[PDB]
């Protein structure tokens, strides 16, 4: 249990963003498990939708 | 007043000065400096452009800007990473990055934190990644922590890694607490991981000062603000924010 | 991201030689064509908003799109789209200033068809768009100008389509 | 210099221009 | 290039090219002509520099030449005129671009640690670039060589 | 920031008592005011760019020097700031109203604002006069009783400034 | 309170007050006398709580008064007490205030260290208050009952 | 921060100094007392808990009056933050001690503290009478030499808040 | 040292010092004597150390001396050995101390930049901290060289 | 273990072992024979040193041996020593890791919440450890018993 | 920060007035140094390490002390901090002459530099020193013309620090 895979769409519901936030967006990061539930509640609660999780190592 | 009387006598204005000059290019540079005015004029049809509103805790005040505030050149030049840049400008949101974690570009001193470098290059960790990675090292540490209480690291890691100070009593208080509990990767990973750092900055764009012009500024904070927005900041030993706070 | 420049200096750099006879006469061909593309630009970022609104209008305005059940239909998804052309024509004028494509794709174009069709936008009145803000652009700037901004909405339309 | 020359001839005729607009628009 | 630069500015605060950015690409492209003109006059005595260039930096730093240094020997000379023709290399291709950056990438990223490597010391990387400066400052023109000036002592300055 | 019911609380906690027949007729006294402190902050929120208006006309009316050059509101950049300023004054106010304490106002606005307009250069006098019209401009809006209610956090305000 | 929230949500989006909030502060006003009705009649019953859910905490669970326990010796019960009353009074604080805030800030936070300070057993406390709950909803009628009840549970759940 | 050794390097850097006799025997000296410092900092760290205890209730059972209502320690949020500062102080001198100076002291704690109570209230005579009594709970744990050796630092950090 | 990284370490979490570093600064002083004999072999022999390793740095690299070198003349070769002198002593500095923290911070932070701007070639120092530890290693026994050798390496890799 | 924290720290620096942890390792693999033999110690004596030590537990604390405990019942004194034989398990890991790492990352991490979900009491945990430690100091030797209290105390320092 | 033209504009708005013939005497003279100053301001930025060289060379020749043990600048760290502040200088008095305006230094440069120098004990009259130091080698380096637009920005930063 070492790394996770995470790709996710958080859209923007609060504002129009004039700067680029594409990248912001649609990502995906390596995060680490002592990590990922706490990355995994804060990308739900902005109402992002998670794609999928991979294990990596 | 009336709108379209103020249009035809701007127009009038760019007639009357166009004729006295007697050269195109003249002409031309003096008509478009008019019909800027005419432009902005026909643009405001609907309200003026949104104000600019900063987000706020229950604990401290909600700011708005005029967009004519900031929109004054003052406006700092974001440094992102794209991932598929030149390795110049990667270098450059590197430096960037080292020059606001550490109050300045440490690569003087030769201090450089190799492999996090090249993951931020390469494209493995993001920018915010690479900034919390960066404040719990080992050279953050010596910087900012040893010479520090943790009441004074708890400051300059707000300007650090927010681009702001301190604006309420129960914010020093409750990143005291994770300071107090878990030391400096608790406090940076408070800092970095909140709702504040994702809104304004997000995964690629290192942090940069948010001083007066950039957004709303408070008020209650204004002079400690101001002198922690200063590169003299680690200077001063004693606590400022809880110390005012409490005054 | 490259330019014309930046592009002709990596294929002599990775063939190992100088600049002949012939990256000259592409440079020259870049150089001489640039005050023709700064009227372009300064054009466009003084008319920005005109361009946008008149492209939006045409090709947007009285759609289904805009009706409850369109992808178009609120406040803050009006909002957007009207941003996400203030996206392509700035794109647009920084590529074309470029004289390259390179922008267009990275800058743009990476990711950008997964985030529409997660978000729901529909990519066929994207091109729809796009296009109608390619002629409206023409149309201010000049014939001249005008073909070589097609060029760029051009990749813009075939990237999403 | 050149803009300098061009914000010479316009404060040169300052007053010529603002009482065009203002014969123009009022009364 | 100018423009590469100013469209990434540009970017950064999510705005149009501004007016001073806009004139800087103006003047850019309006001395192109010269820029490109200046780039030849370089190339056609690419030999010539060159070897001056060593010649001056044998004259300057003996100990290169000097039993015990790092070009000392014959083989190592092909290597140093091949080196100083992509330096020269490098330098036209930063005179067409209108900035550093070419020679950034190319030569300068990793040039401490490429010499570290192969243990050689700085100062004479900067010496022979200095040369290949005055060798060119005295084949072009005085207006020339004040802009071509800058891309040499940039370049003497980053290999120290 | 407290409101009435919370600086109660904090008395009667301080002293490590009870709520007595004081304390209860003072929360009495807080809750037979509710419904008129919410109807009063309702038609504040309904005109608050009216009255916004209103104000700095009449603060530029009777300070004309401000918006003259040389004055600290002369461009539609300080222009648009010290309207900001007004409506700063007029939300916090509201809310100040609408809790019946002043603590919000001390907390949010009136910590630091001198020192504040100090570095900019602010004039504290012409702010204390455009909340002074803030309040004949709000008090005509929202009847007698709610004009006297409201005017006491305005004066606090002001003395602040002052 | 409930007006302080309203208030703060508020002012952290930089608005007036919606009329959800200023409906949701008809309410809360609306309730004022029911609540100053609940809250001294928790008042007037302090001594006489205190005294029954004592007795109802002492006899269910033997061992804090036993020897060896935390709660053994007259002292160590007075503060046993005392502590009750502390719980009770930041009950009818929230009562009045609306909200849960007052126990929230005053009896709450930090709770766990402070008696793992002092060696008091959590579990000890959940029965205390639970007893509390017990021998004041059984005093007010039906409707107030319930909500004494809520405040009493999250005082429980605060402590578990 | 600075321990015995790198005490002595520093004093004889700044002078250009390479060590000598007196140097040696500094060093000699504390190598010495380190295995009497691990031991007294292991003991120390087992029963951290359990010190902290004794000196809080020595302290609230003198000064009663600090956790009634009105006290600096009555609520359990600030309860909580006084053991937190004494777990704080308890921990920095076995750092001290550990270490063999009291740089550590100075930078990590008593640099900025007494202006940080005397702005929130603390009475620090009342801190520097609970760091006395953790000294005293100390000492019979870790017997006579250990407890002269972590007196030392805890009298260093009581000096210093005065 | 050792007792600094161990507590900066524990710190950095808020925590005390767990058994294994307890045993790292058990073992750290166990270690103490042996640790300031070897200083005293380096602090007696350091003339002689210093003008052997600069005999061998010019023999191995004679450029430095030769016309045009950066050590040459008189005053220059002093300051060299002066360098040598100055890492010898922090060599010591370290040994005591139990780890490369006194060579870092005194001698390694930045001294990169320092040489650079004082025109000094970095492979000219690596080249005289290994001569230097090859000196300094053959007064010591194995056990004692081994352990000298690598603060040495440390230097040679630090200004490399 | 030992040698995985020198790795991890030389990789969050990016080169090679630091002299102090190239003395770390050292010093970890001269001590690994009575390291392992005291772990062996521990291995073979793990039935009588649970057992004695349950007993001195049940003989200290009355209260848990008493009904409502959770030591009350023959299953659940079952479950009491089967936590002791995991924790010794747990403590022979960490001896032989040379730290505290295998004890910590199981049976150190969420504890408390673990025995707050199994209403287990944690003095009765500081208490359990104790009496193992007493009991393993016991029956070992003196050299011995001082890491494995150590560990020990570590153990109960997590606990309490 | 401010350079001559806004200076200006803003003498002139403040006012409320067209420019009149001091004005354009005003930026005629700025405009006619314009060239000259940015072909000053193009030698620093291409050889700024050359002049930090010789600058410093000259600093630490003519005071050997502060090179030595017991001196700010005795260590690798300390001497590169040096010099980096001497870029600092350069670069900032660059800024400044392609400014026109010493605006720039006071905001950036000696908002806090008496407090950071007095605090870390830099030698603040070394400083000014090397200050000249570093502008006799640049006057040298860009020509007399241009070497009294740097030294006039340079005598305003030494006079700042001293
Ligand atoms: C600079 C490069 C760039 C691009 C291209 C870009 C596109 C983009 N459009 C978005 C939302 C959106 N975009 C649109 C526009 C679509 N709906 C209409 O019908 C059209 C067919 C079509 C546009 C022509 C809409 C309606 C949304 C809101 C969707 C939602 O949130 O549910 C979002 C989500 C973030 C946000 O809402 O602010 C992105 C990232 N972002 C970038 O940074
Ligand atoms: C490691 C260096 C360091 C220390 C020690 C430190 C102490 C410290 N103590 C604090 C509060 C406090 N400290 C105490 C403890 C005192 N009052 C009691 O009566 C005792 C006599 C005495 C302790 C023995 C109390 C009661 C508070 C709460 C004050 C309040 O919330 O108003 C706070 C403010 C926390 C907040 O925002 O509420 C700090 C920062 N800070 C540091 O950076
Ligand atoms: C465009 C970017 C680029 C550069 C600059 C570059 C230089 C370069 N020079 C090399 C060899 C070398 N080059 C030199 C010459 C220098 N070294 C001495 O210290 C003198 C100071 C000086 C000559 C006076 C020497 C001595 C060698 C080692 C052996 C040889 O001569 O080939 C090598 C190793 C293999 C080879 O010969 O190709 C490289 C990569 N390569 C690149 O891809
Ligand atoms: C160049 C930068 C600039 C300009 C021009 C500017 C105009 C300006 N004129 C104002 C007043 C005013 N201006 C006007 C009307 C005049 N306005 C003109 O556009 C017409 C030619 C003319 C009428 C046909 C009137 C009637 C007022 C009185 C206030 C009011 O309108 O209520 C005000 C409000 C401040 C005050 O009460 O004095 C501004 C901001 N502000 C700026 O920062
Ligand atoms: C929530 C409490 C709060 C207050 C009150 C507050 C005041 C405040 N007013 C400001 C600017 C300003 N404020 C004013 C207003 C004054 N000009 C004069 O003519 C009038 C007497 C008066 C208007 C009625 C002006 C003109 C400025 C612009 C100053 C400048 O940029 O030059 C600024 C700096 C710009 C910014 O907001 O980022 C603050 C912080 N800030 C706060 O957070
Ligand atoms: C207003 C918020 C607040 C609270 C709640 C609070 C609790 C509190 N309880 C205390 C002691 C105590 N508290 C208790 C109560 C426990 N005994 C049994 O286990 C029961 C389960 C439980 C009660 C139902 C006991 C027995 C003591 C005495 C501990 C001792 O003397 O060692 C003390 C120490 C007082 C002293 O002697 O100096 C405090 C501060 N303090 C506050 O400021
Ligand atoms: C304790 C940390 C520390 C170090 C290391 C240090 C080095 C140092 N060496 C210096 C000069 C020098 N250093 C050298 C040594 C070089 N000559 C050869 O090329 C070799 C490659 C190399 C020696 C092995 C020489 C030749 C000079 C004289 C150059 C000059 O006059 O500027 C100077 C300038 C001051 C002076 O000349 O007295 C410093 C500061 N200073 C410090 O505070
Ligand atoms: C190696 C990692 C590990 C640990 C540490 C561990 C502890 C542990 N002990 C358990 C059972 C238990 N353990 C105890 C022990 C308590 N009784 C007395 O109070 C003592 C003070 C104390 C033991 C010293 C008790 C009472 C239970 C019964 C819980 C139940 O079945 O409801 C359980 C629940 C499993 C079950 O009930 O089937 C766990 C998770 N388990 C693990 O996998
Ligand atoms: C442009 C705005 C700016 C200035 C002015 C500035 C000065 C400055 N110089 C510093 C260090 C230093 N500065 C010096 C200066 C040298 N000491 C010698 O004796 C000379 C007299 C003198 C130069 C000629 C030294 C020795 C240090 C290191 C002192 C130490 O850390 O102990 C520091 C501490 C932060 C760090 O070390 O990175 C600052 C803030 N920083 C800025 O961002």
């Amino acid at each position: 249990t070492r790394l996770f895979k995470v790709t996710a769409l958080i859209p923007s519901y609060k504002k129009v963003r004039g700067g680029r936030e594409l990248q912001n967006t649609y990502f995906t990061k390596l995060v680490e498990y002592d990590r990922w539930f706490a990355e995994q509640q804060r990308i739900q609660k902005q109402g992002g939708k998670i794609l999928s999780v991979k294990m990596v190592a | 007043c009336s709108i379209d009387a103020t249009i035809v006598a701007v127009q009038e204005m760019r007639r009357a000065a166009t004729g006295y000059l007697k050269s195109n290019d003249d002409k031309e540079l003096v008509g478009s400096y008019f019909d800027v005015i005419i432009r902005s004029l026909n643009a405001d049809k609907s309200d003026t452009p949104a104000d600019v509103v900063r987000p706020s805790s229950p604990d401290r005040a909600g700011l708005v800007l005029p967009a004519i505030y900031a929109l004054a050149g003052q406006s700092r030049p974001a440094f992102k990473m794209s991932r598929t840049l030149t390795s110049a400008e990667k270098e450059r949101v590197v430096r960037a990055a080292y020059r606001q974690v550490f109050e300045r570009d440490i690569l003087a001193y030769g201090q450089s934190i190799s492999y996090l470098d090249s993951k931020v290059k390469n494209g493995e960790i993001s920018v915010k990644e690479f900034i919390r990675l960066l404040g719990k090292s080992e050279l953050y540490r010596k910087q900012f922590f040893e010479p520090f209480i943790n009441s004074r690291v708890l400051e300059l890691a707000f300007k650090h890694f927010l681009g702001r100070a301190p604006e309420s009593r129960t914010e020093v208080q409750n990143y005291y607490s994770i300071v107090a509990a878990q030391g400096l990767g608790g406090l940076v990973d408070a800092l970095v991981d909140g709702e504040e750092y994702g809104r304004i900055f997000g995964e690629d764009t290192v942090p940069f000062i948010r001083d007066l012009g950039q957004e709303a500024q408070p008020s209650w904070n204004w002079g400690a603000a101001y002198s922690l927005y200063n590169y003299a900041a680690p200077r001063r030993k004693v606590p400022q924010f809880i110390t005012l706070y409490a005054d | 991201m490259q330019d014309v420049i930046g592009k002709v200096i990596a294929e002599y750099d990775t063939k190992g030689k100088y600049l002949d006879a012939a990256a000259l006469d592409l440079l020259r061909s870049y150089f001489d064509s640039g005050d023709l593309r700064l009227k372009a630009a300064q054009a466009i970022t003084a008319n920005a908003e005109v361009i946008v609104r008149a492209a939006s209008a045409k090709a947007l305005h009285y759609t289904p799109v805009t009706k409850p059940g369109g992808n178009m239909y609120y406040a803050r998804r009006y909002a957007s789209c009207i941003r996400d052309l203030d996206y392509f024509l700035r794109y647009a004028t920084y590529a074309m200033l470029a004289d390259n494509t390179t922008l267009l794709d990275e800058y743009v174009l990476k990711g950008l068809t997964e985030t529409y069709r997660a978000l729901g936008v529909p990519l066929d009145i994207s091109v729809r768009a796009i296009n109608a803000l390619k002629e409206v652009v023409a149309g201010q700037v000049g014939p001249k100008a005008g073909q070589e901004m097609a060029k760029y909405f051009d990749h813009l339309a075939k990237g999403l389509g | 210099q050149r803009r300098l020359a061009i914000v010479q001839i316009l404060t040169t005729n300052a007053e010529a221009i603002v009482s065009r607009a203002a014969g123009r628009i009022f009364t | 290039s100018v423009v590469t630069k100013a469209i990434v500015s540009a970017d950064a605060e999510a705005r149009y090219l501004s007016p001073g950015e806009l004139d800087r690409i103006r003047g850019f492209v309006s001395s192109g002509e010269r820029r490109l003109r200046v780039a030849q006059t370089l190339t056609e005595s690419r030999e010539r520099i060159i070897k001056q260039a060593g010649d001056q930096l044998f004259q300057k730093r003996p100990d290169l030449v000097s039993p015990g240094g790092n070009a000392y020997g014959a083989e190592r000379t092909a290597s140093c005129l091949r080196d100083l023709d992509y330096y020269l290399r490098l330098v036209t291709f930063g005179i067409v671009a209108g900035d550093v950056t070419p020679i950034e990438e190319i030569g300068v990223i990793g040039v401490k640690e490429m010499y570290r490597n192969l243990e050689v010391p700085l100062p004479g990387m900067v010496e022979a670039v200095k040369a290949m400066k005055s060798v060119a400052t005295g084949l072009l023109s005085g207006d020339d060589s004040a802009e071509v000036g800058y891309y040499f002592d940039y370049l003497a300055g980053a290999l120290a | 920031m407290q409101d009435a019911i919370t600086s109660v609380i904090n008395t009667y906690d301080v002293q490590g008592k009870y709520f007595d027949t004081s304390a209860f007729d003072k929360l009495k006294a807080y809750y037979a005011t509710g419904e008129l402190r919410v109807r009063a902050a309702g038609t504040i929120s309904a005109n608050a760019a009216t009255i916004i208006k209103e104000a700095s006309a009449k603060l530029f009316s009777n300070q004309p020097d401000l918006v003259r050059p040389g004055g600290n509101a002369y461009t539609t950049r300080r222009y648009a700031a010290c309207v900001r300023d007004m409506d700063y004054f007029l939300r916090y106010a509201t809310y100040a109203m609408l809790a019946g304490d002043t603590s919000i106002l001390d907390e949010r606005v009136l910590n630091g604002l001198k020192e504040t307009y100090n570095s900019l250069g602010v004039p504290i006098s012409s702010t204390v006069q455009g909340i002074q019209a803030m309040k004949e401009v709000t008090g005509s809006l929202v009847g007698s009783g709610a004009a006297k209610e409201m005017g006491v956090y305005f004066d606090y305000l002001s003395s602040g400034l002052s």
